[PDB]
């Protein structure tokens, strides 16, 4: 059976400025089958109400999907995103980077 | 919502009829018309999608959603057509059919050689009645309850003696009292001039 | 060939404030069933549908005392409790296929006349006589109509057969479509029906020709309690019956 | 431009669980506005745009109609295509169909399309004539021609040329607000010293609607694919998308490279150069 | 608005 693992893409809606209130986007794509678990993290820790959006999918049949939830950039906290899906054989971490 | 004309029509057979229904929903798109033999199931007759015609052998259906008026057209009317016809309607989103009351249809049989009698039989030992069968009537002859309380007619029936390619019209009265006659018995109905009284 | 959607029962006479459990097997394969209902005040209307065994269109069901299942594909239930006379009605089950409902078909089932009435005491079996045919019209048409009355009877739940020498005829038989009141006026009124069964005059004198007008009736099953005088009106077979004969 | 008004329904196969998993999404355009979970509470098709919100009961209780009715029929199709690979009842699998339509910018019917994929690849699709269809394998040959002898393609080319375009433009009516806007994209530069002969310049593109943009590199006014990367285009979750193209060059000719961005909402494509 | 009433299984 054909699995595609996923894309990740880690970023803030709004261009990052510290202490001022934003979200932050995990998005993942291009994965099959649609099973896979998202977590958002800070400093390593999960954050917890984390929402997403209805599963969708692209004119390859690949899913995709959108986490997000509200948070507020400081100097020195450090976000990501940590991916697992039945391609993986380590959940896949991705930093989040100001820049991209 | 369905309007349907309830009848009933009776033509001669022979006869075009026209039924038809008006609706008010415009999501309708589906039309259909059934039969349906007293005492028994609908039966599917013709359906049509587009407002539009479709005809097979004797029956044509019609829709026009413009005017949401939809009928079906009978050429050549058979007594085996008489029925209660049933318009039904639906849309898209679910298989429910909403349907008109019904429009109920009597095709008089054409009788070749009518012999208009009115006969007393015998009645039974089992039986406080009298009864009196008026039969070999032609099919433009109708029939009419009693005037009174004591006193019971049937409508006009049709009997097909399969074999020999024969029809007859009967209709039976009855009553226990003394005043019962067959001379009396069929006295609120026109009835041909010639019906034959015995002794 | 194969069966088509079987239902039962054919017909029900019952007190009101019982269960009632009407039944139905639809075509085997078929994944739609619907339960329709037809009474004289609103005609014929879908009271529910199923789509591989879930409710789809529940929008006609009544809001209290009616319930409708499907725990398999092979049967469904629809169950009135309590029942009221308002109830009554013919209840039709059909199936189908998407195939068959793209073209707007579905198979119906025979139906089940339901009766709810207020008092099992105005139950009567039909009383039936047969009426040998007049002389006269032997003479003057060479034929013999026999005449059967079905009288004194309610609710309207009857079926009459003319037999012949034992067996079942359908050639030469006029049966009323409808049963006529005995009392129009009253409520709860009592029926009759009639029906005709015409032969040659030859076949009618021949004495070792046996004529039967039967009527079968549906009314009171075993279930019921009767404490009455007179005899339980229960579902039964009454006739009467005529032989040939020359002169 | 083009619009589009677009059906997805995915059912996974739980083996273990009463039922498999359906979930259905609409989409007008870029914009999602319908959503369906056969595991939620609710149990209705649910509004996920301000738009479609003002459409009255009738609409709401048929749209959950049918698409709990398309949850059953995904439900019988993993067990059917699980037959007919011959494959264990202790796996997942996946049933995946997608249809809709377009219309052009004058609004009327430019095409139709409706294709199903069993795990993730395609099964049988309807071709553009909306009359006929191509099957995958021999299984979806068993499909195709149980849909042949069912006339499914009538059916659904009625609504995809009738119903499906119809709905599509009382939709960008009645949404004309967010739906017929275009937001031309917010564009910065962006430089990092990667290696000490060379340097990552990043054109970032931002806050747009529609989703289509190009993004291209030239340098001296020729364009570059070379030591280029462009990301995916991602939705920001307000509606609006992102999408950056960064290239690397050799550190002191970053006047020589000139980013390119076009995008319905500008009246005329923008050029931007790096100025420290 | 969606396709219906529904679909033809596979």
């Amino acid at each position: 059976m054909i699995q595609r693992t996923p894309k990740i893409q880690v970023y803030s809606r709004h261009p990052a400025e510290n202490g001022k209130s934003n979200f932050l986007n995990c998005y993942v794509s291009g994965f099959h089958p649609s099973d896979i678990e998202v977590d958002l993290l800070k400093n390593g820790e999960r954050i917890e109400k984390v929402e997403h959006s209805d599963l969708s999918f692209s004119k390859d049949w690949s899913f995709y999907l959108l986490y997000y939830t509200e948070f507020t950039p400081t100097e020195k906290d450090e976000y990501a995103c940590r991916v697992n899906h039945v391609t993986l054989s380590q959940p896949k971490i991705v930093k989040w980077d100001r820049d991209m | 919502e369905v309007e349907q004309d309830p009848g009933p029509l009776s033509v001669p057979e022979g006869a075009i009829v026209s039924l038809n229904c008006t609706y008010s929903n415009s999501a309708f798109q589906y039309f259909m018309w059934y039969r349906q033999y007293s005492r028994k199931g609908p039966e599917l007759l013709m359906y049509t999608y587009s407002s539009g015609n479709k005809e097979d052998g004797r029956f044509t259906a019609q829709v026009d959603k413009s005017s949401k008026y939809i009928s079906l057209f009978i050429r050549d009317s058979q007594p085996s057509d008489s029925a209660t016809y049933l318009c039904a309607m639906r849309g898209d989103s679910s298989y429910k059919l909403i349907f008109g009351s019904g429009t109920r249809l009597l095709v008089r049989p054409d009788i070749q050689n009518p012999d208009p009698a009115v006969y007393q039989l015998r009645d039974s030992k089992s039986s406080d009645k009298s009864v009196c069968l008026f039969t070999d009537f032609d099919s433009q002859t109708n029939v009419s309850q009693s005037k009174d309380s004591d006193v019971y007619i049937t409508d006009k029936c049709v009997l097909d003696m399969r074999s020999m390619d024969f029809k007859s019209n009967s209709a039976v009265a009855w009553s226990n009292k003394s005043d019962f006659a067959c001379a009396n018995a069929f006295n609120n109905s026109i009835i041909p001039e010639d019906t034959f009284f015995p002794s | 060939m194969d069966a088509g959607v079987i239902q039962s029962p054919r017909h029900e006479v019952t007190e009101m404030g019982q269960q009632v459990t009407l039944r139905c097997k639809p075509i085997s394969g078929h994944d739609y069933l619907f339960w329709y209902r037809q009474t004289m005040m609103r005609g014929l209307e879908l009271l529910i549908y199923f789509n591989n065994n879930v409710p789809i269109d529940d929008s006609g069901m009544p809001e209290d005392r009616f319930s409708a299942k499907m725990p398999n594909a092979s049967f469904s239930t629809l169950k009135i409790q309590p029942s009221e006379p308002r109830d009554s009605a013919v209840y039709f089950c059909a199936s189908s296929l998407w195939e068959k409902l793209a073209k707007n078909i579905q198979y119906f089932g025979a139906g089940t006349r339901l009766s709810v009435l207020e008092d099992l005491k105005n139950v009567f079996p039909p009383e039936v006589a047969v009426f040998e045919p007049s002389e006269a019209e032997i003479s003057h048409t060479q034929k013999a109509t026999l005449v059967c009355l079905a009288t004194g009877f309610y609710p309207d739940h009857v079926e009459l057969s003319w037999w012949v020498n034992g067996k079942e005829v359908h050639s030469g038989v006029c049966t009323d479509p409808q049963p006529l009141k005995e009392q129009p006026a009253l409520n709860d009124s009592r029926y009759a029906l009639s029906s005709r069964l015409r032969v040659s005059a030859t076949f009618w004198q021949d004495p070792r020709n046996h004529f039967r007008c039967q009527v079968q009736f549906y009314g009171l099953s075993e279930n019921d309690e009767w404490t009455q005088d007179r005899a339980k009106p229960v579902t039964q077979i009454v006739s009467a019956e005529a032989w040939g004969r020359a002169d | 431009g083009s619009h589009s008004m677009r059906y997805f329904f995915t059912s996974v196969s739980r083996p273990g669980r009463g039922e498999p998993r359906f979930i259905a999404v609409g989409y007008v355009d870029d914009t999602q506005f319908v959503r369906f979970d056969s595991d939620a509470a609710s149990q209705r098709m649910e509004p996920r745009a301000p738009w479609i919100e003002q459409e009255g009961p009738e609409y709401w209780d048929g749209e959950t109609r049918k698409v709990k009715a398309h949850s059953q029929t995904h439900r019988v199709d993993l067990g059917t295509l699980r037959g007919y690979y011959n494959q264990s009842e202790a796996g997942s699998h996946t049933v995946q169909r997608m249809y809709g339509c377009d219309v052009g910018s004058d609004w009327r019917f430019l095409r139709g399309y409706h294709q199903y994929a069993y795990d993730g690849k395609d099964y049988i699709a309807l071709k553009e004539d909306l009359r006929s269809w191509t099957a995958a394998d021999m299984a979806a040959q068993t499909t195709k021609h149980k849909w042949e002898a069912a006339h499914v393609a009538e059916q659904l080319r009625a609504y995809l040329e009738g119903t499906c375009v119809e709905w599509l433009r009382r939709y960008l009516e009645n949404g004309k607000e967010t739906l017929q806007r275009t937001d031309a994209p917010k564009t910065h530069m962006t430089h990092h010293a990667v290696s000490d002969h060379e340097a990552t310049l990043r054109c970032w593109a931002l806050s747009f609607y529609p989703a289509e943009i190009t993004l291209t590199w030239q340098r001296d006014g020729e364009d570059q694919t070379q030591d280029t990367e462009l990301v995916e285009t991602r939705p920001a979750g307000d509606g609006t998308f992102q999408k950056w193209a960064a290239v690397v060059v050799p550190s002191g000719q970053e006047q020589r490279y000139t980013c390119h961005v076009q995008h319905e909402g500008l009246p005329k494509p923008l050029t931007l150069r790096w100025e420290p | 608005r969606q396709f219906g009433p529904d679909w033809i299984v596979a």
